[PDB]
């Protein structure tokens, strides 16, 4: 079964995510795939086709362990981990802010969404983050924009340069 | 000229020749029916659902998304143009939602093209039949000016709180419901400022000026904690389903239905007031329309939802329960307006049983509906400390 | 005692002060920029007169629809390639009518003086509204017309083809993903102002030439509703021209909001019309270059120059990139047929001749591959033959630009020629232009895309298309075709028998 | 089949050949404008000018006619199909009178249904946000099932009064407003049977049946000298058009207008009704529209004719003190209604004030544009003389 | 608090119970019969339903007719003569319109039951609504048409000629004056179920051939409201049914209805459709068989049977007369042409051959005729001729009927050529048939319609239309022709150069 919506790869993770019936293991395993298969930084691509989905699952049933392990006031601020929320939201747009450039200001805030998006952080913090961390990449970023030449951004960037046809 | 430059493939000779000409001897497919795939919610699939379930491009990584593949560019950081991590609702499908009125765009302002063509007739039939000279003075000048004038902060306010919304909303059949919801709202607070400058043009001395309503509403006593709390689920709730819902499943629903039913359209009656409830009622049959489809969303399809029932119920009563207090609270201060009326206009009694008619609708309305264990009287009791 | 009312401008003279001071009223959404508090907005409309100019429109609209066209069996005498275009003109607009709507709504918290707000909400209004006038088209070709197949399920048909990659970066993500400012450059200073005014417009030309009136009624009121979404892009710019911030950054991201606009449209739009069409109205080549260079990036663009907007440093590489473009196009699009929710046609003699006289050369290069592929049968069910074979045969492989999904064949385009192949952490990637590989290198998280060879790898060409849904209602032809006559249909059976598997063109390299 | 079988004229290549062949170059009359001979009321011929005035088929021998000769075929005994001998009143011409609000079928249709659709949403919204419980059991059941209930005899008796004009009318202009005056009334009738039909609905004991307000208006006191006036305005008079004078510019501006506005419309909120000031702003909105039109037939046109401005007014005046009478002692008979008010509701002070403004009302409206001279004392206190 | 409304026919089923009784509750209006007061109508209709569901009626129609027809031109693409013949049908019809709001008025004062009123009272709407749609088509081609002249002043322009006299015998006075009965006969009973509700769907069929698109959006509107007044008709019968004045009145009331309106449209209505357009649908004999025996004649007037109703004694007699009725007819009004406020036509050689084909003899007869006075110049304004000139020569007097104002010429006509004569103190009367004979002996007082030769004698021709502005806008050209060709139209002058003095016929039996 290869499918585009429904495959072995697909049905194997649930299985996987079925047997995920703790708070902590399942929040550990969620951070832990997406450590593996998001992000131009993931581990692998060997998950490319099917990632997005299996995520959504995993999500699905971290929330749900969530809501019945925390009682109102942890799942409003308390990220799944025990961690509290704002402290992380502000310790994290602490470090935004004294980022020296755009390299270090990119690995913050990609990292950021690896290790807190929502079932792990509430929304409210998460996309408060979200607000705060992308204004300041994108101050980074955007300045002087074409200033570097496309060779030495390759090199910047760190890419393996394939093949070039003009 | 006469005939125009133009040829028309469908009216000129030689064109629509070739065309008839490369024409099939019939339809090369039977099924007429557009949206064909979806899902009927009732007997036949309707004009409404057709023209709108699955509008919104959304992957299958999405539920009920019939795309697939990430997002082709995405937020600086890597944000996604949609995603689940918007809201803390889960749902086997995000496009299960049906406004039960059906209404798409063309229904939608047809309907309000309506209102506002015969509210125009209304005044006009008002001031040429000079019912004005009816109304006490007071109830005009200090009441209708000052606050309910400042009220029109209150549903600006909501109407505010849905932008975040209008761009986050997971599905079509939720944006375009809660785009409306929102909208409604505006069209309250234009039509509170629309009375005041009717009243302007009508009665010698009046200012229609918004200076002495936004005075009262920044910085009075009366509608204090409702501020607070308008500001609260404008700007500091984040999540798209927690604003909806907090806002007219909670707020609006205990707060907006006190004030607009149980205080103006109650009161302004037995001030030869005949105006302000003509307009009271345009916001009663907006907030009727509005809670048919927020129930649909937050109770048919999500409280409800096959798979995550048990999980969305605690969350919408979490979000109950966080919302109650600073709406008690901004009863508990409007109960000051009461002291401001004139003696004998109403009663520590009347006053009571107006807050349980709310507080009875809300619990069968929408607290019932996710199991919130709400006590009537101790709500109420609350609210009550709030009176001179 | 005089009979008396209010008006909307009445009330709108008081909007502004709506709005009050509070600590955390601000957006919520990242930005560079500082909308102008004080910002006014050009048309002074409340929700009710608002409702009533839009349900006046829509009354002469579908009163059209149901009576007099329905009458003159409107929705059938429309030259059959046309009826293919609208499925696809139709339903991509609507999407970007639809993200236009979350995209209003997202500058509409972005903007703090309420007319500003006000503004952006009556097009958030406006565009729930075309992505219905949009739908009804379709709707309406499916319910009336000569094939239903397409208009009835493209929702989820587009999904099987390439081209609907592109169209979701220009008018879906374009318009809502990244800095709001960004996104209204995406959306009204390139996108609406730039390409769709014209377009709107040209389509209905198009579309009474071919026969069609239906469009022509839905569109021309669509149209009507410009004018103000036009404002809010202007008024954008000015809310931010005061602010520092704007000097640094509000030149480059016009100048990506304008390749990344142009880098789709610029092939896709000309194709649509020139090969989607029997009768011509009038060549892309110069349309373009009225459009692009006279109106926008001359008249337009000069009057926000006072504001610090310049002219997009990349529009030499846009014109120069854009004489072939749309040719080239179509050889691909043709060429993967069997990926479609349409059916589309080989250029017949008569348009050869257009062709070649508008495009000099043209028949040298794309017409004589065409006489091949015809040759070799493409038009046949029986041939066993489909042109992405010739494409292997004559090792011309076809990719997918990373950023802009817009596909390309750089070793057989007498356009842009240009490839671009960079590993990176265990990922090939691959680029047609200089400008979207800066996207990606310095913006790498805000494209990982996946392109079609990629999800299809491995897979047998009939077995997508029948997960996907690609078929009519007997379930066993094809919705897209490789002609436009009424027999001969190709069957998903004929597809399958070619034996045809896909393969990531990019794995050849080491 | 998909092309079918018939082929048009304006598609068909073979056809619309033919058609284009036989074409002129250009319009053979640049005057494009229908009705361009009429006279403009306003700065430019109106639609409403355009596609009304002239539609009516009189000869020159009646004031206006632009046809000659006598009718083709009149009634048995020798009278014209229309003639002067129907009316009192004479002109220079009957196609000079314009309806103020310029109202031909299509907007007139086109307003009423946006009335009748937003009545609709109003009931449903009104019924589902409960505000029935906030009004006066005994005031519903009692002064709205029975004594609003019954006027909407009068209104029906009134909507008839003008079924002869329907017939006699001596212009389109005229004969057009006249119909939708009697048509509104009817409307108004028929919503007041609305309300207790749908009070019915949502008050579990409430009869619909028109049986008790039908007794009251039929074997009354309240309204006896009402139903009095109305079968002589209706079955009495042969005169279109004292008929339609007396009936909008005497009576029911005077009784009608004092029952509606100074009563129900006053009192009805002081007992938690806001539904039935709903229904009685559209009575009020469509008395206001009908009075443009009055004064402009009888006053601008007729009462201010070049010709017989002096001899119509005497005739108006003439009618005016012939109706005055039964209206005034309609009036009286009504008053005994406040007796049967709960103690406290209202008293003589404020009954006089509504009286006078009734009163002032007329005489500003109606009484001084054809010079009777009516003292508003006079006329108040012998309506007064009718309360214990 | 269930969302809850009530509808019309909640309101509807209270609404019989309105009207009360006193002394003077009556018709004012005579009448011979007796309308039961327990009558019911058959739509529970209230005035807010039925504003709406003509409102919604009203969108469709003005959409179609502002927005698409009037981009497709719809109003110049049609053939002349039928942009002329559009005239006559709008404008005639319309005053059957108005007249029927008066009529439906006496109709509710007749009425006694408040259901039967309520009945007739939506009618007198529907006709307001009616009269107002022929002056918006008439509207409407002098707007966008290709000759506005007729179109735009027809309410005085048509008094000119003798074929309005007798429209308004059917459709003005024959609906308003007599007894309320007899108006209902000659108004829904026969005009509306024998003739109108036919006609109208007709027109819009000879109108589509034609490429006439405005007349088919505003006529198949009007046809929707026609099933309530057929209704009206066939409750007035049902009302009268059991007074005893029934049995002794109403057959005798319902033929003479029948024969006042068959006489004018069998040859009106059969001349406009067959002379008054280019492409055919179906020869007048066909048609007038079905409307008149068959459908009306034969299913409607026997449903009727159970309440007495008999068919026309003089049904017979209408058919004999039938066959050449209408091409009798249109010899007298193209011989009368500069007498009409549009232009007509001869028959072409297609034509000519179609008339024959479908009726055998017309050639040698009238297709003769045509022939001769085409070769003598009829058409160009150099000759000095108009046919009225040849119908003196060959002695061939041209009477108008006293009671129908039917033209007749005995002498020349191939169909009725019967004739009768009286005086009667100190004037002339001439009859064409033996019913409306009848009609005027026995109330002579009903029937006093001066006739165009009596009003005109002794005036010059010209003087009569300058008088009557039968003139263009330019002063000196007349709106009536005698072709329909752009060029070559005649003048005031070269009408006044004929000299052509009017004479009453009648005296030549003196
Ligand atoms: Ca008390
Ligand atoms: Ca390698
Ligand atoms: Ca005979
Ligand atoms: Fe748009
Ligand atoms: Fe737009
Ligand atoms: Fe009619
Ligand atoms: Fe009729």
């Amino acid at each position: 079964k290869l499918g585009i919506h429904s495959n072995d790869t697909r049905d194997a993770w649930v299985n996987k995510i079925a047997q995920l019936n703790t708070l902590e293991k399942a929040a550990e395993m969620l951070k832990q795939f997406r450590m593996d298969h998001t992000t131009p930084f993931r581990n692998s691509y060997e998950l490319d086709n099917d990632y997005l989905w299996i995520e959504a699952k995993l999500e699905e049933k971290v929330a749900v362990l969530k809501a019945r392990a925390f009682n109102e006031v942890d799942f409003r601020h308390k990220t799944a981990f025990g961690e509290d929320a704002k402290s992380v939201l502000d310790g994290t747009v602490a470090k935004m802010n004294a980022a020296k450039d755009k390299w270090e200001a990119e690995k913050i805030h990609i990292g950021f969404r690896q290790a807190y998006k929502p079932p792990i952080m509430p929304v409210n913090y998460f996309l408060d983050g979200e607000r705060q961390l992308g204004t300041r990449l994108m101050e980074l970023r955007n300045l002087n924009y074409y200033d570097t030449p496309l060779e030495e951004l390759r090199k910047q960037r760190g890419v393996r340069v394939v093949h070039l046809q003009s | 000229s006469m005939l125009g430059e133009r040829r028309r493939g469908l009216t000129d000779p030689e064109m629509a020749a070739v065309i008839l000409k490369a024409l099939p001897e019939a339809p090369l497919d039977g099924n007429n029916k557009m949206g064909y795939f979806v899902t009927p919610r009732w007997k036949r699939l309707t004009e409404y659902e057709a023209l709108t379930v699955y509008a919104q491009p959304n992957a299958d990584w999405i539920a009920g998304g019939l795309d697939w593949g990430d997002w082709t560019q995405k937020f600086h950081g890597g944000r996604p143009s949609w995603g689940n991590e918007t809201t803390e609702l889960r749902t086997v499908d995000w496009f299960k939602h049906r406004d039960p009125l059906r209404r798409w765009h063309a229904p939608y302002v047809k309907d309000k093209a309506e209102e506002w063509r015969y509210t125009d007739r209304f005044l006009q039939g008002y001031s040429a039949d000079g019912q004005i000279r009816a109304m006490n003075p007071t109830w005009r000048d200090e009441f209708i000016n000052r606050y309910w004038g400042a009220f029109l902060f209150n549903e600006y306010g909501l109407f505010n709180a849905h932008s975040q919304g209008a761009r986050e909303a997971l599905s079509d059949v939720t944006r375009v419901s809660l785009a409306f919801w929102g909208f409604d709202k505006i069209d309250i607070a234009q039509m509170i400022q629309l009375e005041r400058g009717f009243l302007a043009k009508i009665v010698p001395g009046f200012d229609e000026s918004t200076a002495v309503p936004k005075a009262e509403w920044t910085n009075g006593e009366v509608y204090k904690s409702a501020r607070l709390a308008v500001e609260g689920l404008w700007q500091e709730v984040f999540d798209w389903n927690e604003s909806a819902f907090s806002v007219h499943a909670v707020y609006d629903a205990l707060f907006g239905q006190f004030v607009r039913r149980e205080f103006f359209q109650r009161l302004a009656p037995r001030f030869g007031d005949n105006l302000t409830p003509f307009f009271i009622n345009q916001a009663q049959t907006y907030f009727q329309i509005a809670k048919q489809g927020v129930q649909d969303l937050y109770y048919n399809c999500l409280g409800d939802d096959p798979e995550f029932s048990d999980y969305n119920r605690t969350v919408m009563r979490n979000w109950t329960g966080k919302w109650l207090e600073p709406t008690i609270a901004a009863l508990r201060d409007f109960m000051g307006l009461f002291a401001k009326l004139p003696a004998g206009t109403t009663d520590k009694e009347e006053i009571t049983a107006s807050l349980y008619r709310v507080v009875d609708d809300w619990i069968e309305d929408y607290a019932s509906r996710i199991d919130f264990k709400a006590d009537r009287d101790q709500i109420v009791k609350a609210v009550l400390a709030g009176l001179k | 005692r005089a009979p008396t009312s209010v008006n909307a401008q009445e009330v709108h003279r008081w909007l502004q002060s709506f709005n009050w001071d509070f600590k955390n009223n601000r957006t919520k959404y990242a930005t560079k920029y500082k909308m102008a508090n004080e910002t006014k907005e050009q048309f002074k409309l409340i929700a009710k007169e608002y409702a009533r100019m839009e349900a006046v429109k829509d009354e002469r609209q579908f009163g059209s629809l149901q009576d007099a066209l329905t009458r003159l069996n409107a929705g059938v005498r429309v030259h059959p390639k046309w009826n293919e275009t609208m499925k696809v003109v139709s339903n991509f607009l609507e999407v970007g009518e639809y993200n236009a709507i979350a995209a209003t709504g997202m500058l509409w918290d972005s903007a703090q003086a309420a007319e500003q707000k006000n503004g952006y909400l009556a097009q958030v209004l406006d565009e729930i509204r075309h992505t219905h006038q949009c739908a009804y088209v379709n709707y309406y070709f499916a319910k009336n017309g000569q094939d239903p197949a397409g208009h009835n399920d493209a929702r989820r048909t587009r999904t099987i083809g390439p081209l609907w990659k592109g169209m979701k970066r220009v008018f879906s993500d374009g318009f809502i993903s990244g800095d709001a400012v960004e996104c209204s450059l995406n959306l009204q200073l390139v996108g609406e102002a730039c390409f769709t005014n014209p377009l709107i417009v040209a389509v209905t030309e198009w579309a009474a030439a071919n026969g069609d009136e239906i469009t022509p009624t839905v569109f021309l009121s669509i149209e009507t509703d410009e004018l103000r979404h036009m404002a809010n892009g202007y008024q954008t710019v000015v809310s931010i021209a005061n602010d520092p911030a704007s000097a640094k950054y509000l030149n480059t991201d016009l100048n990506n909001a304008f390749w990344t606009q142009q880098k789709y449209f610029t092939p896709v739009l000309g194709m649509l019309f020139e090969y989607g069409s029997k009768f011509k109205v009038e060549p892309w080549v110069k349309t373009w270059d009225r459009w692009v260079y006279e109106d926008w990036g001359g008249i337009w663009i000069g009057r926000l120059g006072k504001y610090g907007v310049e002219s997009p440093r990349s529009l030499k590489d846009a014109k120069q990139d854009a004489y072939w473009a749309h040719h080239d196009l179509y050889l691909l699009a043709y060429a993967l047929w069997p990926t479609g929710f349409f059916r589309l046609a080989l250029p017949d003699q008569e348009e050869m001749e257009w062709f070649e006289a508008n495009y000099p050369g043209w028949y040298d290069h794309y017409g004589k591959i065409y006489e091949e592929w015809r040759a070799r049968g493409c038009e046949d069910p029986s041939s066993g033959f489909i042109p992405l074979m010739w494409f292997i045969e004559n090792n011309h492989p076809i990719y997918i630009d990373r950023v802009s999904q817009v596909p390309f064949c750089p070793s057989l385009a007498k356009g842009a020629s240009t490839l671009r192949v960079h590993e990176y952490n265990g990922e090939m990637h691959t680029f047609s232009d200089q400008w979207g590989e800066r996207m990606w290198l310095a913006e790498p998280e805000r494209y990982e895309c996946q392109n079609i060879f990629e999800q299809y790898e491995g897979r047998e060409l009939s077995e997508v298309i029948a997960e996907l849904h690609g078929l009519r209602s007997d379930g066993k032809t094809l919705i897209a075709q490789p002609h436009v006559r009424g027999d001969k249909l190709w069957t998903l059976d004929d597809i399958k028998r070619l034996n045809c598997v896909f393969k990531n063109p990019v794995k050849a390299f080491n």
